RNA sequence: GAGCUAGCCCUGGCCAGGGUGAAGCUGGGGUGAGACCCAGUGGAGGCCCGAACCGGUGGGGGAUGCAAACCCCUCGGAUGA
RNA sequence: GAAUGCCGGCAUGAGUAACGAUAAAGAGGGUGAGAAUCCCUCUCGCCGUAAGCCCAAGGGUUCCUACGCAAUGGUCGUCAGCGUAGGGUUAGGCGGGACCUAAGGUGAAGCCGAAAGGCGUAGCCGAAGGGCAGCCGGUUAAUAUUCCGGCCCUUCCCGCAGGUGCGAUGGGGGGACGCUCUAGGCUAGGGGGACCGGAGCCAUGGACGAGCCCGGCCAGAAGCGCAGGGUGGGAGGUAGGCAAAUCCGCCUCCCAACAAGCUCUGCGUGGUGGGGAAGCCCGGGUGACAACCCCCCGAAGCCAGGGAGCCAAGAAAAGCCUCUAAGCACAACCUGCGGGAACCCGUACCGCAAACCGACACAGGUGGGCGGGUGCAAGAGCACUCAGGCGCGCGGGAGAACCCUCGCCAAGGAACUCUGCAAGUUGGCCCCGUAACUUCGGGAGAAGGGGUGCUCCCUGGGGUGAUGAGCCCCGGGGAGCCGCAGUGAACAGGCUCUGGCGACUGUUUACCAAAAACACAGCUCUCUGCGAACUCGUAAGAGGAGGUAUAGGGAGCGACGCUUGCCCGGUGCCGGAAGGUCAAGGGGAGGGGUGCAAGCCCCGAACCGAAGCCCCGGUGAACGGCGGCCGUAACUAUAACGGUCCUAAGGUAGCGAAAUUCCUUGUCGGGUAAGUUCCGACCUGCACGAAAAGCGUAACGACCGGAGCGCUGUCUCGGCGAGGGACCCGGUGAAAUUGAACUGGCCGUGAAGAUGCGGCCUACCCGUGGCAGGACGAAAAGACCCCGUGGAGCUUUACUGCAGCC
RNA sequence: CGAUGUCGGCUCGUCGCAUCCUGGGGCUGAAGAAGGUCCCAAGGGUUGGGCUGUUCGCCCAUUAAAGCGGCACGCGAGCUG
RNA sequence: UGGGAGAGGGUGGUGGAAUUCCCGGAGUAGCGGUGAAAUGCGCAGAUACCGGGAGGAACGCCGAUGGCGAAGGCAGCCACCUGGUCCACCCGUGACGCUGAGGCGCGAAAGCGUGGGGAGCAAACCGGAUUAGAUACCCGGGUAGUCCACGCCCUAAACG
RNA sequence: CCGAGGGUAGGGCCCGUGACUGGGGCGAAGUCGUAACAAGGUAGCUGUACCGGAAGGUGCGGCUGGAU
C-alpha cells in the first residue's frame, strides 16, 4: 500500500512513496551485483539517440536468473526480498541447497522461507518455473520465456501476468500483459504466479525533481519550439498542430501504425492488443 | 569575467600533439603541409 | 575546433549559523477492539532567515571605460532540478 | 588628385582628456651628478574568512647576489618582476613512474565499409579514485618531510635459524563505498590563572601592588594506559563457485555470545632530541640553568569500515588473506634475525596575482586547505584589532559653475512622475499579541505593541569536577543610577487592502527581454509482443535496455477543484480477402522488315497481373467547424412562441467592454474634491468558450495593474556642507575628426533651411573658464521603404527530385 | 536614404496678433450694476490639482484671466523615454 | 444442557442455461423492426443451422400467499468463518429490569474518488418515425453507469 | 500606584443602506404548450442522475396512495 505525506511542503502534497513492507534486506549480495554503465542516451557515436536521459541515481546491476531451467529439480530457499532499482518489480534472493545463491524476480505472494523450484514436474506453486506445456490451462504466469531456452521476455514488470487460454499442439494460447492473444511454444519457461508490488502504478511523483532522480530529463514539447526544430515550431504566439501531429522526425503519432507489414511472428499473433 | 583560454598541458598535447596528429589522414596532411611549409615547430610546445 | 559555451559520462570536493518541527516511537486518555485526542521524544522538507558559493531584480555610475558587459547601492537561490 | 583606394611618413584636435579604485599621509637621517618617488628611523592611516599563510593548475628563471639606468615602469628613479654577469632547485619514505583499475580510448579474435576508414570481446592504456614506507628541529644570500641532527620505517637480494604441503593470470574472501541526522572518547585550536619564569617599569593627580608588561611548549620506538574499529569456535555432510580445493557457499550438530579472547587504528604517556618571549644591546646576541604547571571552552578533524533513520538504493581492479592445479617437495613458502641493494622525472620563484586567463604592472575571471581575539543571541555576518601584509608607480596648490558619491533641512508630505522611479521609513533579540480565507500545512515576522544600558542585593538549574571550591553555561526576583537617546557604534523587513497572469521550488534570450515564456508533478490520445517501436549509422554496430506493456517511444494539455457539449461532409489516421483503375512481367489474336528458302528480326489486341489511388465504413484530449431573414404577448418595450432558407452541424456549461470590445473615456455603481486607469456590475461577445482546454482556486512571485497608512528633497523650492573631479602650477601626454579657410546678424536669393551669392546692419587683434542654438555637427556606404530576372532561414494540398517506407 | 533622430513631457525662452485678462473707445434691444458686439492696443500677466504616454479634451478648486498660433508638430552633441 | 428451521452475514471456490463477439463448416436473398413503416444490417455472403473459442452478468424449474434479518435488505451449488432465533428440560444467578436526550454503528437506488472489469442493459447523446411541434412516447444505434475491490455520500412512498 | 476618559491598532455581534442579481407572494378576462385528476390517452408518485423554451422526459431502485 503507498504511503502518503502530510502537506508540510508544496511537493509533500501529492507526493507518495512505496511501503517497503515486503523488503526484508536492506543491502545486495556483493557476489551478484555489478556496475551499470549510466549511458545518459548516448550510443557508441556518443550521439543522443533517446532524449532526455541521464543524471539518475547512481545504481549497481542486480542478475537476475531469467533461464531457471539452468537448474532443474535442485530446490531453493526464499532467503529475503530485495529492492532493485534496475527494474520495478522486488526481486528475490534463493539459496539453493546446492549452495548456488540466485536472484529471481518477486512473484506475488511469495515468502521469505518457502522453497521454490523449476522443472517440468514442478508443484502448480507460486514461485516455481516450468516449460508452458506443463501447466494447467488458465494458470496465471509470469517471466515467461518466447523462444525456448533464449530467456524469459515477457511479463516481467511490477504488477504484470499472462494467462494461459489454451494449447494447439507444439504451442500454447498466452493473453499477455497488453491483451493480445499470441501463440508461444510449449517448452517456453515461465514462472507460477503474478509479479509483485502491484502497487508500483499507484505512486505519485510529487514533484520535478523526483523525476531528476530517476534519469528522466525535462521533456520540451514541439509546440515549445521553432521550427528548425520540429513540425509543431513555430507561430506567433499559441498555436494548433496545424498539420496531422507528428513527432520531431515527421512521422505522424496519433494512429500510425508502426509494426513492420510482412515480420514472421505475425503467423502467431492470433488476435492484436485492447483498450 | 571568464575568457577563452584556459591552458591545459594535457588537453594540449592530446588534441594538438604529433601523435595526435599521426593517428588520422587529416592530421597526417596537417603534417606533411606544414613541414612543404617549411615551419620551424610541427606542432605546439607543451612542456609536459 | 567542446581549454569559451551546451548536454551527458567517470572520479573527487563544497554548502557559517540560526528558525520551523512531518512521519515514527513512548507514555497517558478513549474503545468491545479500533479510529482518534493529548503530552513528550524525534528531526522530515525541490521548508523559513542569512554568509561562503551560485545568480543578476530595480536604480545610479561608467560609455575614446578599470572593463569589447565593469563598479556601487538594492535584490533572487542558498540540502538541491 | 580623388577609388570611406594600398604602403609608409608627418600633421590637426593639444600642452587638451587622462596618468586605472577617495586605504592617507608627514618629518628626520642616509645614498647619489640628480630624490615627493631608493634605503633607514619615528609618527599617521588601510586589510585582517584578508589585502595574511599553505597546496594545485597555469607561467618558465620571473628566485639570490653584484654591477647598471637607454628602453620598459602611465610621473620620477639612485629602485625594479628591466639590462649584463655569477650563483641557486639535492629524496628508498613528498608527488608521478618501475602498481591497480573508472569513464573514455585503443584493440590478437571477429564483424563492416568504393579507398581513406567505422566497429569490436579479452588484453592494454587511462586518476586529483584505490594502494603504498617520515616525523620534529637546525642550517643557506638563495633548497630542504630532499642537506645535517635526533628518533622511526619500507621493498628487493643473499644468508642463518625455526616453522609449514609448498606452489597461480586460476577458485573464494576482502578491498567496497549513498543521503541526512548522530553517540562516546579524544585531538587541533582557544580563553583564564592569586601558580611558574622574565629584562624592566611607577609617569601626569593616585597606585611598590594578589600592580603593569612577556612567556609558560613541540616531536618521540618498544612497553603500558585510555578510547574505538574489525572478527564467532568446532565437527559431519556436500551434487554449487565452468579443473582441483582442507578454502568459500549450502545443510545439520556441539560450544561460545551486550562479552571475553585475538587483531588493527586513534589519543595519552614514554628512553630521547628539540624549542623557548617581552625588553635590552649591536639578522644576531642577551634574557635563560628561561619556566615549561593548573582550570575551563572545544571541533565540521581523529577513533571509523562507529550508530540511527530514509529512498532516489548508492564504482572497479590490484595490494592483502585463503583454497588448491600443473609442478616440486636438495625445492618452495611463512615467521624472526643479519648483511647487502634501493633507479627515473619534479623540487628555484609567482600563485585571488605586477609573474596565471583577460593586447596593459588592466577596479574583471581563477580550484583545495589554514584563517587568532573581544563584543554584538549565534556565525566564516558586523566593528575594532593579532601574527602578518599593505597606503593601491604622478604630485603640489586652490576651495568657481557644473558632475559624481555623501550628510542635514523650516512648513507641507507624492502636491513629483508614465510609475513613490529614487530615497526615506521599518530593521537584531526577548515578551505580549495577531484577521479574511484555507488544500488545515498555512496565511504569520500578518497586523500591532512592550522590553533592551549600568550598579547593588537575594535566589533557581545545568556542564566540569568529587557530591565541594573554582571555572563555564542557561535563567528568576527586589531596590537603585545616568543620558536627548541603552541591538547608544557597525551589520539586520516598511506595512496593508484589492485585481490580472502563472499552481508551486526551478529554467531562459553568455552581452538591451527572467516574464504571463520554458520546465514541472498530473491528465489524455497514440505507437510498440521484443532481433519492440523509435533514434544515430552506407553498413557493421550502438542507444532503447542487460529494460519487457504497472515497460519504452511520440503528441497535446499542465498542481488541485467542478468540468470538457454538437458536427465524421473535406483532410489525417484506422478497418475493409468484393468491385473499379493500376507498373514491370506473363500472354501472343493479328500484323511488319529481310531471305530463294530453312530461318532471323521487330510491332502487337483480348486476357492473368501488387501497392497506391477510387469506392464502403470507423474515428475529436485527430486537422478542424460549430448560421441567416421575418413574424408574434390586453400600455409601451422585449419576444418564451412560430414561419422559411441554408449547413456536415449551427457555440452547450461557464465566462464576458476581458492580457480578447472596433464604436469606447459604452452604461450604471464604488472609491476621489475631481478617476480615459482600477474594482463591482450590465450584455448588440467588431472578434470568449471548453485539454492551441473552460470557469475557479489556499500558498507562492525581484511578474503586471489599482488603493490606503507610515515616512520622506520626489515635489512646492530650493539652501548649506563633505570628499573625488573640474580650475591653477611642475611632470608625462592620447583620440575620433580634418578639401582648404582670412569661418558674423538680418531680409532675400539660390537644388526649395547660406559664414562663403545680393542688399543692408553690425564688427579693433589674441586668448581662458563656461553653455549647447547652428556648422543640414561626429560615428556607422539607412536597419524602415523601394529597386536587383541579388542572397539566405522558414512554410506548404508550388515545381522537380532524393532519403526513408510500401 | 556613404542617416536631416522620429510623439509627448521637463527645462529654457522668443516672436506673431486673428486679444483670454488688464488699459482706451463707438454701437447696444446701454436705467444702474452686469453683459453683448465691433474698434484701438502685444507692456505685463495668463494658477494648482484628478484621469490618460498622450497633444487635445473632460472634470475639481480657484482666478483679473485661466488666449490661440509660429519658431525642423521650437528645444534628445540640454535631460527624460 | 440438549435440540431444530432459515435467500441472516462475511470469505474463498465452482456449475449449467442464455445473449454477445471471434473462428471453421454448410448455405442463399433477404434479415430486423413496427400500428404501418423507415433508419439499421445484408451478395465485401447477412438472417436461419452445425462444431469450436473467449468473456461478463444474472441464477430457470424448486418458488409459495413461503423463509430470514433491527431496518436497509438477502435466492445456482460447495466449503470455511459468524450473528440472530425458536423449542424441550426446570439445572444455575437472584430484580441483575424497561426505555432511552446526546453519542456510536448500520443504512435501497442513484451519485463521488482511485484502481480493475465491461457480455447484456442503458441516463446523456445520434439517427428513423409520429406529430402543428415531439428537445417524448415507438424503432435502430450508443457513453457514463449497472459489475469487483477499497474509500466517501447518508437519501427515499427507508411504508404496516 | 490605581484612576474618568482621551488616543493608536486589531477583532466580534447587531442594524440601516447599495449598482446589480435570485427566487417568492399577489394581481377579472395576455402568449406557449397540456404535465396532473378517467388506464387523463406513456398508470402515478418517489430518492437520485442526466437532459430539455416550459410544464416535464429518460435512466436506476423503491411505494400502491395503481387500473383492468
Ligand atoms: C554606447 C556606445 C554606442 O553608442 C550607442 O549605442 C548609441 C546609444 C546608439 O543608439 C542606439 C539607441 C537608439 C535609441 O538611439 C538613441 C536607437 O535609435 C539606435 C538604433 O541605437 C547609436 C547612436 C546608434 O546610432 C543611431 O543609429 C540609428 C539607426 C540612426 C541614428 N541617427 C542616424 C538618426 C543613429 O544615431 C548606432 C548604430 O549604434 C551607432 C553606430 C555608429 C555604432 O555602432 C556605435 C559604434 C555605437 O555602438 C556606440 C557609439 O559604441
Ligand atoms: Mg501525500
Ligand atoms: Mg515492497
Ligand atoms: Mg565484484
Ligand atoms: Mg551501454
Ligand atoms: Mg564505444
Ligand atoms: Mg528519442
Ligand atoms: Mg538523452
Ligand atoms: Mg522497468
Ligand atoms: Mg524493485
Ligand atoms: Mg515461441
Ligand atoms: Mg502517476
Ligand atoms: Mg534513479
Ligand atoms: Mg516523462
Ligand atoms: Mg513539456
Ligand atoms: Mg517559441
Ligand atoms: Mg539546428
Ligand atoms: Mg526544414
Ligand atoms: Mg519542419
Ligand atoms: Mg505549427
Ligand atoms: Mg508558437
Ligand atoms: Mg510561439
Ligand atoms: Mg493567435
Ligand atoms: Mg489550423
Ligand atoms: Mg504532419
Ligand atoms: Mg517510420
Ligand atoms: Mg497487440
Ligand atoms: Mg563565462
Ligand atoms: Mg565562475
Ligand atoms: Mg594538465
Ligand atoms: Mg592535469
Ligand atoms: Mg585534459
Ligand atoms: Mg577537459
Ligand atoms: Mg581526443
Ligand atoms: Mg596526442
Ligand atoms: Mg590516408
Ligand atoms: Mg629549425
Ligand atoms: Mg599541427
Ligand atoms: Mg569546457
Ligand atoms: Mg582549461
Ligand atoms: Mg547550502
Ligand atoms: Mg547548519
Ligand atoms: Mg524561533
Ligand atoms: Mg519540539
Ligand atoms: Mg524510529
Ligand atoms: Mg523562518
Ligand atoms: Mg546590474
Ligand atoms: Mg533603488
Ligand atoms: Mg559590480
Ligand atoms: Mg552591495
Ligand atoms: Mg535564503
Ligand atoms: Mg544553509
Ligand atoms: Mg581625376
Ligand atoms: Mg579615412
Ligand atoms: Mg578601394
Ligand atoms: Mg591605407
Ligand atoms: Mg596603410
Ligand atoms: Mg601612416
Ligand atoms: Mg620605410
Ligand atoms: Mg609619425
Ligand atoms: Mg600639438
Ligand atoms: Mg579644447
Ligand atoms: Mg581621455
Ligand atoms: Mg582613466
Ligand atoms: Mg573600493
Ligand atoms: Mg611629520
Ligand atoms: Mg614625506
Ligand atoms: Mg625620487
Ligand atoms: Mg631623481
Ligand atoms: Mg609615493
Ligand atoms: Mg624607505
Ligand atoms: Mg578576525
Ligand atoms: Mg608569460
Ligand atoms: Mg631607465
Ligand atoms: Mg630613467
Ligand atoms: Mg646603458
Ligand atoms: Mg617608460
Ligand atoms: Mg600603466
Ligand atoms: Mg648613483
Ligand atoms: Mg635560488
Ligand atoms: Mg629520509
Ligand atoms: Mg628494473
Ligand atoms: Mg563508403
Ligand atoms: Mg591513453
Ligand atoms: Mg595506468
Ligand atoms: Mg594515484
Ligand atoms: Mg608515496
Ligand atoms: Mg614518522
Ligand atoms: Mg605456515
Ligand atoms: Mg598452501
Ligand atoms: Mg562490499
Ligand atoms: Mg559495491
Ligand atoms: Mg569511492
Ligand atoms: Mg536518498
Ligand atoms: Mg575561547
Ligand atoms: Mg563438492
Ligand atoms: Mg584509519
Ligand atoms: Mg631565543
Ligand atoms: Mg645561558
Ligand atoms: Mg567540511
Ligand atoms: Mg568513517
Ligand atoms: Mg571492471
Ligand atoms: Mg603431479
Ligand atoms: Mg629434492
Ligand atoms: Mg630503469
Ligand atoms: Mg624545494
Ligand atoms: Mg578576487
Ligand atoms: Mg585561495
Ligand atoms: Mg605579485
Ligand atoms: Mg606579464
Ligand atoms: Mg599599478
Ligand atoms: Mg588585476
Ligand atoms: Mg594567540
Ligand atoms: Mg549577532
Ligand atoms: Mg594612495
Ligand atoms: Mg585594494
Ligand atoms: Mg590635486
Ligand atoms: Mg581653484
Ligand atoms: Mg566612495
Ligand atoms: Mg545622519
Ligand atoms: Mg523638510
Ligand atoms: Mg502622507
Ligand atoms: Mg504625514
Ligand atoms: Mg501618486
Ligand atoms: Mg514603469
Ligand atoms: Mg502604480
Ligand atoms: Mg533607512
Ligand atoms: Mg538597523
Ligand atoms: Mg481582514
Ligand atoms: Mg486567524
Ligand atoms: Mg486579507
Ligand atoms: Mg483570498
Ligand atoms: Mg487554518
Ligand atoms: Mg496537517
Ligand atoms: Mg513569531
Ligand atoms: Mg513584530
Ligand atoms: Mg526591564
Ligand atoms: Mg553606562
Ligand atoms: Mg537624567
Ligand atoms: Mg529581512
Ligand atoms: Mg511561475
Ligand atoms: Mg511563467
Ligand atoms: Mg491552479
Ligand atoms: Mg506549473
Ligand atoms: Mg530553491
Ligand atoms: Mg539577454
Ligand atoms: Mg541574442
Ligand atoms: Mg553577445
Ligand atoms: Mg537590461
Ligand atoms: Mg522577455
Ligand atoms: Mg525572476
Ligand atoms: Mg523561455
Ligand atoms: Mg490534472
Ligand atoms: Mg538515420
Ligand atoms: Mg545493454
Ligand atoms: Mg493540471
Ligand atoms: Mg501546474
Ligand atoms: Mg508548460
Ligand atoms: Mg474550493
Ligand atoms: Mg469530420
Ligand atoms: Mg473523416
Ligand atoms: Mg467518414
Ligand atoms: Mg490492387
Ligand atoms: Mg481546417
Ligand atoms: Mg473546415
Ligand atoms: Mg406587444
Ligand atoms: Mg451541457
Ligand atoms: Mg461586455
Ligand atoms: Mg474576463
Ligand atoms: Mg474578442
Ligand atoms: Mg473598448
Ligand atoms: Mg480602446
Ligand atoms: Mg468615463
Ligand atoms: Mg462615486
Ligand atoms: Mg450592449
Ligand atoms: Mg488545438
Ligand atoms: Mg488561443
Ligand atoms: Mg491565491
Ligand atoms: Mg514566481
Ligand atoms: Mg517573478
Ligand atoms: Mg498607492
Ligand atoms: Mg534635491
Ligand atoms: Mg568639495
Ligand atoms: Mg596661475
Ligand atoms: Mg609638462
Ligand atoms: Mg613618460
Ligand atoms: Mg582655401
Ligand atoms: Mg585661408
Ligand atoms: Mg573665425
Ligand atoms: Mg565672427
Ligand atoms: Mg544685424
Ligand atoms: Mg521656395
Ligand atoms: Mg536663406
Ligand atoms: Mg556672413
Ligand atoms: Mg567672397
Ligand atoms: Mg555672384
Ligand atoms: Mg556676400
Ligand atoms: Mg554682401
Ligand atoms: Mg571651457
Ligand atoms: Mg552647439
Ligand atoms: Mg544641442
Ligand atoms: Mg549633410
Ligand atoms: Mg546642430
Ligand atoms: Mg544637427
Ligand atoms: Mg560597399
Ligand atoms: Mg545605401
Ligand atoms: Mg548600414
Ligand atoms: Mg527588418
Ligand atoms: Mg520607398
Ligand atoms: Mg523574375
Ligand atoms: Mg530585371
Ligand atoms: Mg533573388
Ligand atoms: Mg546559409
Ligand atoms: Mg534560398
Ligand atoms: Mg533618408
Ligand atoms: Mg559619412
Ligand atoms: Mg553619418
Ligand atoms: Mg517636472
Ligand atoms: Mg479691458
Ligand atoms: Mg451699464
Ligand atoms: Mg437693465
Ligand atoms: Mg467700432
Ligand atoms: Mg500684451
Ligand atoms: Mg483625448
Ligand atoms: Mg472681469
Ligand atoms: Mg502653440
Ligand atoms: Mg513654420
Ligand atoms: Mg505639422
Ligand atoms: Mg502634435
Ligand atoms: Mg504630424
Ligand atoms: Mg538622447
Ligand atoms: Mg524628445
Ligand atoms: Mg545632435
Ligand atoms: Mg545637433
Ligand atoms: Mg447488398
Ligand atoms: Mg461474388
Ligand atoms: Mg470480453
Ligand atoms: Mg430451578
Ligand atoms: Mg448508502
Ligand atoms: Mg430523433
Ligand atoms: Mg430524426
Ligand atoms: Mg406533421
Ligand atoms: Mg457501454
Ligand atoms: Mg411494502
Ligand atoms: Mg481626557
Ligand atoms: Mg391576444
Ligand atoms: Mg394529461
Ligand atoms: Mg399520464
Ligand atoms: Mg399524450
Ligand atoms: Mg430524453
Amino acid at each position: 500500500a503507498v504511503k502518503k505525506f502530510k502537506p508540510y511542503t508544496p511537493s509533500r502534497r501529492f507526493m507518495t512513496v512505496a511501503d517497503f513492507s515486503e523488503i526484508t534486506k536492506t543491502e545486495p549480495e556483493k557476489s551478484l551485483v555489478k556496475p551499470l554503465k549510466k549511458t545518459g542516451g548516448r550510443n557508441n557515436q556518443g550521439r543522443i539517440t533517446v532524449r532526455f536521459r541521464g543524471g539518475g541515481h547512481k545504481r549497481l546491476y542486480r542478475i537476475i536468473d531469467f533461464k531457471r531451467w539452468d537448474k532443474v529439480g535442485i530446490p531453493a530457499k526464499v532467503a529475503a526480498i530485495e529492492y532493485d532499482p534496475n527494474r520495478s518489480a522486488r526481486i528475490a534472493l534463493l539459496h539453493y541447497v546446492d549452495g548456488e545463491k540466485r536472484y529471481i524476480i518477486a512473484p506475488d505472494g511469495l515468502q521469505v522461507g518457502q522453497q521454490v523450484v523449476a522443472g517440468p514436474d514442478a508443484p502448480i506453486q507460486v514461485g516455481n518455473a516450468l516449460p508452458l506445456r506443463f501447466i494447467p490451462v488458465g494458470t496465471v504466469v509470469h517471466a515467461v520465456e518466447l523462444e525456448p531456452k533464449k530467456g524469459a521476455k515477457l511479463a516481467r514488470a511490477a504488477g504484470t501476468s499472462a494467462q494461459i487460454q489454451g494449447r494447439e499442439g507444439d504451442y500454447v494460447i498466452l493473453r499477455l500483459p497488453s491483451g493480445e492473444l499470441r501463440k508461444v511454444h510449449g517448452e517456453c519457461y515461465a514462472t507460477v504466479g503474478a509479479v509483485g508490488n502491484a502497487d508500483h502504478k499507484n505512486i505519485v511523483l510529487g514533484k520535478a525533481g523526483r523525476s531528476r532522480w530517476l534519469g528522466r530529463r525535462p521533456h520540451v514539447r514541439g509546440a515549445a519550439m521553432n521550427p528548425v526544430d520540429h513540425p509543431h515550431g513555430g507561430g506567433e504566439g499559441r498555436a494548433p498542430r496545424g498539420r496531422p501531429p507528428a513527432s520531431p522526425w515527421g512521422w505522424q503519432t496519433k494512429g500510425l501504425k508502426t509494426r513492420k507489414r510482412r515480420k514472421p511472428s505475425s503467423r502467431f499473433i492470433i488476435a492484436r492488443r485492447k483498450k | 569575467m571568464k575568457r577563452t583560454w584556459q591552458p591545459n598541458r594535457r588537453k594540449r598535447a592530446k588534441t594538438h600533439g604529433f601523435r595526435a596528429r599521426m593517428r588520422t589522414p587529416g592530421g597526417r596532411k596537417v603534417l606533411k603541409r606544414r613541414r612543404q611549409k617549411g615551419r620551424w615547430r610541427l606542432t605546439p610546445a607543451v612542456r609536459k
